[PDB]
RNA sequence: GCCUGGCGGCCGUAGCGCGGUGGUCCCACCUGACCCCAUGCCGAACUCAGAAGUGAAACGCCGUAGCGCCGAUGGUAGUGUGGGGUCUCCCCAUGCGAGAGUAGGGAACUGCCAGGCA
RNA sequence: UCCCGACUUACCAACCCGAUGCAAACUGCGAAUACCGGAGAAUGUUAUCACGGGAGACACACGGCGGGUGCUAACGUCCGU
RNA sequence: CUCCUCCUAAAGAGUAACGGAGGAGCACGAAGGUUGGCUAAUCCUGGUCGGACAUCAGGAGGUUAGUGCAAUGGCAUAAGCCAGCUUGACUGCGAGCGUGACGGCGCGAGCAGGUGCGAAAGCAGGUCAUAGUGAUCCGGUGGUUCUGAAUGGAAGGGCCA
RNA sequence: GCGGGCAUCGUAUAAUGGCUAUUACCUCAGCCUUCCAAGCUGAUGAUGCGGGUUCGAUUCCCGCUGCCCGCUCCA
């Protein structure tokens, strides 16, 4: 939302003299963020990884993507086309508002939160941490929920090297230690 | 990589028009302007023309690139080519889906009178 | 444990280059295509091309690929 | 081989049939297609895969 | 022996031995045992040269083998008519053409090496000489 | 006459890397999507509105041989015909003659609209 | 602190990089010949096709060339010519 | 012991051996038709459990993947992958060829009648192709106003499936 | 010249695709003065070795480490 129009003023100014960039559409922008959870406990019971899409069509606004299995693997027993994990994508401002919630929300209630990870980068500039816990999201809740599952949040912002990616989030005060 | 993959979706379509021998209107879409040629059955040169970056169509329009511009190059391309004696044409998508402006280009076209 | 193999299948170029063929007769029985159906040639179910039209036989390399094609022209 | 072999009868009344084959383990329901009766020159549904 | 330690198929046709050999310089060491007539080479033969030629520079030096026996050549057993398919693989030998580099090797001098490879070439089949390495 | 865009000819001497470079003329991202439309989830893509921004990415054009790619001349291999020598396998006469590799070439060349000084 | 592993072992050893070979079921190359078609001249008792009357023959052998098999044995065997 | 693929096989076709290796005696109402999209294997890195590998995200790579089933020829315009709607896995024919000693087998544009797919134009007579098969006789079952042993029927026969 | 398991200490299951299932042997425990006979309570399998095809092999496809019946003749 605001979050959204931070881009539009409180990041430009500040990161144009970051790295003495040639123009505003230089600025890393922040394109998609993908919501994974992998599910590894859906062959032998089926009526979880509906439960896994329950609170991600909550958490996130929208009705979840089912992934197949893309390869049938023995250490795991699955063939392909089978439901493995169920991952939502969010662009637009209806992925502020959800990333809004990862900076009021999410990061005060993790446990034993002392520290953000910011080594996770992947080389390019896109950091991908997961939580541990699918309790911390607060549209979803204490009288609800039978496991503990959570999920992955991968940011992809168009950056070029990861400390354009750490200088460019941490600027919608995402913090580190 | 969005010419590279339309090019992919056209060049089937591009042939079926050469093994056949076909006058191919190709239009071509952009965000703002809309184009089309009509080409004879030889892969070389074109017959007629007709676009929206010619000036004569844009202080004729509202705006370029839209639906009701794309039907101002749909009359255009089409009665520039009965002059010429031209019909029996075929249509090609040119990789875009045949939905929007370039259904309201082949529409415009069909009304001006070009036998598909 | 050996023993078997299958009848021939009598492939191959049927017609050469600069042959003058009637329409529908058959230029190359082929597997695959290794070539392919220029102007005036079908390809078949069996990839047999075939001529859709009296002319000569016209073999040519013509493509991004450099793959043979087959033309015929009267 | 463990197919059946089915006897597609037309829905025209005449008595024309086409005849295919069917896995009929795997799959028991009625196959009807809208194929072609030569004696009546329609398309017309053929039933009652055997 | 040199053998492969797996091949596609395990019986190869005769075939001939006709032409030149294409490995004809002394590539890796400085002096060589190139072959001057042509024949088979058996991997009993490659082996026995090489203990020969190893034995005689006292575990000293570079030795290069440049050729390798990949052909598997087949026998039938005694007392078996022809036919009844072929027979079983038996040993397996490199094919020799006239200009085959066999061995190489550098490391000892040159009077230790004519001599070493002297000693095998008592062992191999072939008609067969010393060369040393050229420039171009 | 350079510049861009469609369609081609052509199919690596045309490709790739590396470097420089271009703006509302065109093209690209880009603004927004409420509806036509649509994503097994996302206006990402497709699609529709309309130009606030930027030429970053893409995309052209210009550099550079780093890499492909192209590549003679001569020689060698092989070989048709003829005649010879002998385990195999060659040699002569004559006709054809590679592949590989060298020298070197090489940063493609070309038929419609539009733009701006002519 | 079995987690350290700093100290390094004539090392098992990829994938990559360089050099070197081999293949019949390898091919980013690629002949000679042969084969198909076309156009020419000379030559050949139509040699060429068709249709019909009558056959025989369907145990081949060796020699050159290209090969499979065999032992690059056989006056061996099995193909092509 | 019939069939398919490769090599032998001599750069057209063909070509033997108790020569060298493999496969078939099906599957599929979608795995067929069409229309609209799409593009892999592997690897690196990132890392809720998650490990070499489940899923997600990027980079590399460029088909090393995939092709219902062997191997070979193919395949990006994909013949690979996904959904939409569907029955052309149509009936009668068929110029013309290819291939066999023959019986036979194969390819086929086009025409006729109807039909499917396109919110327009623009294809389909089964499947990427090549194995998945059995002549005749004798019957069986439907259809057919073709024959119907004095005639009218019928029986039997024919023809079509 | 067929190929049947190459299965746990040992013997027999699971041989057209997971987890490994009987019976003895066994290590412990209780009865008995001590042994037995018991009756209880447990232990273990790269499923000879290694190759393929496989998503995955006790399972297939070959190898091939021995073996038990084989048949190796007509002169």
């Amino acid at each position: 939302a605001k979050l959204h129009d931070y881009y539009k003023d409180e990041v430009v100014k500040k990161l144009m003299t970051e790295f003495n960039y040639n123009s505003v559409m230089q600025v890393p922008r922040v394109e998609k963020i993908t919501l994974n959870m992998g599910v590894g406990e859906a062959i032998a019971d089926k009526k979880l990884l509906d439960n896994a899409a329950a609170d991600l069509a909550a958490i996130s606004g929208q009705k979840p993507l089912i992934t197949k299995a893309r390869k049938s693997v023995a250490g795991f027993k699955i063939r392909q086309g089978y439901p493995i994990g169920c991952k939502v994508t969010l662009r637009g401002e209806r992925m502020w508002e959800f990333f809004e919630r990862l900076i009021t929300i999410a990061v005060p209630r993790i446990r034993d939160f002392r520290g953000l990870s910011a080594k996770s980068f992947d080389g390019r500039g896109n950091y991908s941490m997961g939580v541990r816990e699918q309790i911390i999201f607060p549209e979803i809740d204490y009288d609800k929920v039978d496991r503990v599952r959570g999920l992955d949040i991968t940011i992809t912002t168009t950056a070029k090297s990861d400390e354009e990616g750490r200088a460019l989030l941490a600027a919608f005060d995402f913090p580190f230690r | 990589d969005k010419k590279s993959a339309r090019i992919r979706r056209a060049t089937r379509a591009r042939r079926k028009l050469q093994e056949l021998g076909a006058t191919r209107l190709v239009v071509h879409r952009t965000p703002r302007h809309i184009y089309a040629q009509v080409i004879a059955p030889n892969g070389s040169e074109v017959l007629v023309a007709a676009s929206t970056v010619e000036k004569a169509i844009a202080e004729q329009l509202k705006y370029t690139g839209n639906k009701d511009a794309a039907a101002a190059v749909g009359k255009a391309v089409a009665e520039r080519a009965l002059e010429k004696g031209i019909k029996d044409v075929s249509f090609d998508r040119s990789g875009f889906q045949y939905h929007g402006r370039v259904q309201a280009l082949a529409d415009a076209a069909r009304e001006a009178g070009l036998q598909f | 444990r050996n023993g078997r193999d299958s009848e021939a299948k009598r492939l191959g170029v049927k017609r050469f280059g600069g042959e003058s063929v009637l329409a529908g007769s058959i230029i190359v029985r082929q597997r695959g295509t290794k070539f392919h159906a220029g102007a005036n040639v079908g390809c078949g179910r069996d990839h047999t091309l075939f001529a859709k039209a009296d002319g000569k036989v016209k073999f040519e390399v013509k493509g991004p690929k450099n793959r043979k094609f087959i033309s015929i022209e009267a | 081989g463990i197919r059946e072999k089915i006897k597609l009868v037309s829905s025209a009344g005449t008595g024309h049939f086409y005849t295919t084959t069917k896995n009929k383990r795997t799959k028991p329901e009625k196959l009807e297609l809208k194929k072609f009766d030569p004696v009546v020159r329609q398309h017309v549904i053929y039933k009652e895969a055997k | 022996m040199l053998q492969p330690k797996r091949t596609k198929f395990r019986k190869m046709h005769k075939g001939r031995n006709r032409g030149l050999a294409q490995g004809t310089d002394v590539s890796f060491g400085s002096f060589g045992l190139k072959a001057v007539g042509r024949g088979r080479l058996t991997a009993r033969q490659i082996e026995a040269a090489r203990r020969a030629m190893t034995r005689a520079v006292k575990r000293q030096g570079k030795i290069w083998i440049r050729v390798f026996p990949d052909k598997p050549i087949t026998e039938k057993p005694l007392a078996v008519r022809m036919g009844k398919g072929k027979g079983n693989v038996e040993y397996w030998v490199a094919l020799i053409q006239p200009g085959k580099v066999l061995y190489e090797m550098d490391g000892v001098p040159e009077e230790l090496a004519r001599e070493a490879f002297k000693l095998a070439a008592a062992k191999l089949p072939i008609k067969t000489t010393f060369v040393t390495k050229t420039v171009m």
